[PDB]
């Protein structure tokens, strides 16, 4: 289904890059991006990009994260810069905009422990 | 001469069946001949031909002859001893719905992945004869037969079971389908269907649906659109002439989102009332696409000004639903328009009064299942002042 | 005033498109207004409004106004600039078959798991207008629309493409379906379809089907029943008036088992001939249920005696097929009968002549796919003597 | 799908018991049994049993092998006795009589090396 990469942890002000590769179906026409859990919280929205190369960014990471997509290999990239301590979370690769059940395809998850 | 079976002509695999024959009250000995395979068979104007365990070797056509002093008599009426339970059961459903008007027709669908020859529809009763149809290959794989049923008169219950068999063994049938009941709905006064919970239900909440009648119905049936079966509860009458029933659906999942109606019937009648007004159950937190809510002028406004609430999304939702906290009526649905790189709906509150103040949330949904909603937007406080 | 697009009104995602407007040969400046969203738009009685890359923001209705000396003119005819390629493509199939009679109707089916609002059927041509149908929910999941097509006149080719879109963006369509061609079949003399290989084909063998005509057809089309598309080869004419074509199907798999027909057409005609006589391709070794063959009297017999070949199985096959080694005609099929705990068919060879001697094999099959056979039985040698 | 047991090897005249358990679908109404490959040969039929407790036996193992079925757990048993050296093969548990494609469900296989 979905395979993630680029996990790990760094100190404040560091930089990490996330990767997500898609397989098993047609994913060229739907947005791809990242949601994140948190200790004691729920999955918020982080970033997404669709076919028209339009990007969506949460206000908490606006102008600090950069998402990019490779339409050839069905692979998306997240460029996290200026990592604040409140970014410590488990980021989930997501395929959204399915318009039908289950409405989402999730990745197994990756750990980011910016402290 | 006559030939019959006491338990019936349709016998499940591995169960006792007894075949009886009746002559002219005077005969030396009866004989039984299975059509084709078995020549002889043997085991007070009656004879008993017991079968301790029904197997596929006993399924077929049977005839009886009683030998009198003048010679052999006429052949008996052939008896079709059918065995069931030899194959996996088919599926059975009503095409529009199990709810049909009093009188009027409908279609039942037998279905299996292996029933490529014939399907049998049996109706529950005393002397009901089965109906057979040729199987049809489906484009998506599998086989089906469509049985016309009707007119559905409200004089008795309507329950059906599906079967299939193959050409080489016409008397060896599959396991029976799960029974399906058909409810004839009349023009009697409709019940009232109310929900005890809010407009939009969060996953895990408890839901109780409540029917009620002022004509004193004894039974209540709750049906959700697009389902195979229905629910059924008896009606409680603490006060005569005002009955009610509660349908506790437990913790709600996505399968609880849909359109609901309920019907009532009297004690000795098989006719049901007119449907209630439909009740729609919405389930939030099913779609992870995000929606947001904002007042176009601003949260704090003065009375008499033009105020518009705007629910928008980066995802291409089909409709938006605006919910006010404390409001018991269903949310207001509006289709979405394409704007400046967003999809949005405008909820006009112009002119704004002091009754419009409160907490508002908005949801998105797709038309494939308009009862499964997204997560609620961040609450917006609409402040009004004179 | 008029408005049009040079490449066309249907533009794939990310490809150039140019919009041209025409005034009254005298105007100071043209203006373009997209319906609803875009207020302004700007970019020799013509004006050029180029779009280097087509995106979903450019899809919609367009109108043109030319400003003369007397004021603004009348609104132009609206132009639907449709974008395609925004969603996964639907499926498109012919309901009975892509082969239809010359004249006469047929049904095409659009299909997708997400197209729950509308489907579009486009016919290949010059000024063909698309047809829109409402989507229908299927019982097994998914959505479809059934388009009536006909009468299919043999004056031109019939090729179609399917689309779907959603209510909020009517001018944003999915990726086009794979094109589907419809062949009108007339009453011209049918070709001859011959197979170079034996009656029953073992898996892995090479199969070559051969069409031929004594009226000199230039093209040949081979169609297998139940498929979406057909094959097409040009006809070879070493001698005038006698054409032929070979369809090499390579190593045979289970998908090669079926019923085959082929058609021929002349050089400048879109009408095809009558179908050939059907050719059935059988694939052995697809079922692991065993069959056995035995001569009822015995293998060695004398001429004029009653000889019966018996193919039987412990499994409940639907039919049995007997093949003689060296025989080129199709095998003989007989339905199976239930006997003493076996299923068998009897192949009567009474009276037996000297031409019945040879090697015999038998196969079993089920009616779900009567072209996929079991493994051959052990060969039986039938010996005759005067 | 199908899980086998009771493999191994024994000398001539020994005894082995094969087991096969079924899961994933409805297997009550179809025959279950064993086919075997061989070095340089094809899959022949060995034994089978159906719902009506009727048994089928190949002529090479007639009166030497006994098959039994447990309709409750969808499990079949083979009782191989008087093991001759030509029984050395890879035995496959099979669900036959499907009447539709793929017409068979095979087991992964087990090794019998009677020598």
């Amino acid at each position: 289904q979905l395979q993630e990469s680029g996990g790990g942890l760094v100190q404040a002000g560091g930089s990490l890059r996330l990767s997500c590769a898609a397989s098993g179906s047609i994913f060229v026409y739907v947005p791809m991006g990242w949601y994140r859990q948190a200790p004691g919280k729920e999955r918020e929205f982080v970033a997404a990009i669709s076919l028209g190369s339009n990007t969506n960014y949460a206000d908490s990471v606006k102008g600090r994260f950069t998402i990019s997509r490779d339409n050839a290999k069905n692979t998306v990239y997240l460029q996290m810069n200026s990592l604040k301590p409140e970014d410590t979370a488990v980021y989930y690769c997501a395929v959204t905009g399915l318009r039908i059940y289950p409405f989402v395809y999730w990745g197994q998850g990756t750990q980011v422990t910016v402290s | 001469p006559t030939l019959w079976a006491e338990p019936g002509s349709v016998i499940s695999w591995g169960s006792p069946v007894t075949i009886w024959c009746q002559g002219s009250l005077e005969a030396q000995e009866y004989r039984l001949d299975k059509e084709g395979s078995p020549e002889p068979l043997d085991r007070k104007n009656k004879a008993r031909f017991s079968i301790p365990s029904m197997t596929e070797h006993h399924a077929g056509r049977y005839r009886c002859h009683y030998y009198s002093s003048a010679g052999w008599s006429e052949p008996s009426d052939p008896l079709e001893l059918v065995m069931t339970g030899f194959y996996n059961k088919p599926t059975l459903s009503a095409l529009p719905s199990p709810v049909v008007a009093s009188g009027g027709n409908m279609t039942l669908r037998c279905g299996s992945q292996k029933g490529y020859h014939h399907f049998v529809l049996m109706k529950e009763g005393e002397h009901q004869l089965p109906r057979t149809l040729d199987s049809q290959q489906l484009h998506s794989g599998g086989f089906q037969a469509l049985f016309p049923v009707g007119p559905v008169n409200p004089s008795h219950r309507w329950r059906f079971t599906c079967y299939y068999y193959y050409m080489n063994t016409p008397q060896v049938w599959s396991h029976p389908s799960d029974p399906l009941e058909i409810l004839p709905s009349g023009v009697s006064r409709k019940p009232s269907l109310l929900t005890l919970q809010g407009p939009v239900l969060a996953p895990g909440q408890s839901l109780t649906l409540q029917c009620g009648s002022d004509v004193g119905y004894d039974r209540f049936v709750l049906y959700k659109e697009g389902e195979r079966d229905f629910l059924q509860r008896p009606g409680q009458q603490p006060q005569a002439g005002l009955s009610q029933a509660n349908f506790t659906l437990g913790p709600v999942s996505r399968s609880h989102g849909g359109q609901y109606r309920c019907y009532g019937a009297h004690n000795l009648s098989s006719e049901w009332s007119a449907p209630s007004d439909p009740l729609n159950i919405l389930m939030a937190g099913q779609i992870y696409d995000t929606v947001s809510l904002s007042a176009q002028p601003g949260p704090t406004v003065a009375s008499g000004e033009n105020v518009t609430l705007l629910c928008q999304s980066w995802w291409q939702f089909d409709t938006f639903l605006l919910t006010k906290e404390g409001a018991a009526h269903p949310p207001l649905r509006l289709r979405s328009m394409y704007g400046a790189h967003k999809y949005q709906a405008e909820f006009p509150m112009s002119p704004v009064t002091s009754a419009h103040a409160g907490t508002y949330r908005c949801y998105g949904s797709y038309s494939s299942n308009p009862h499964l909603l997204s997560f609620p937007s961040e609450p917006l406080e609409l402040m009004v002042s004179g």
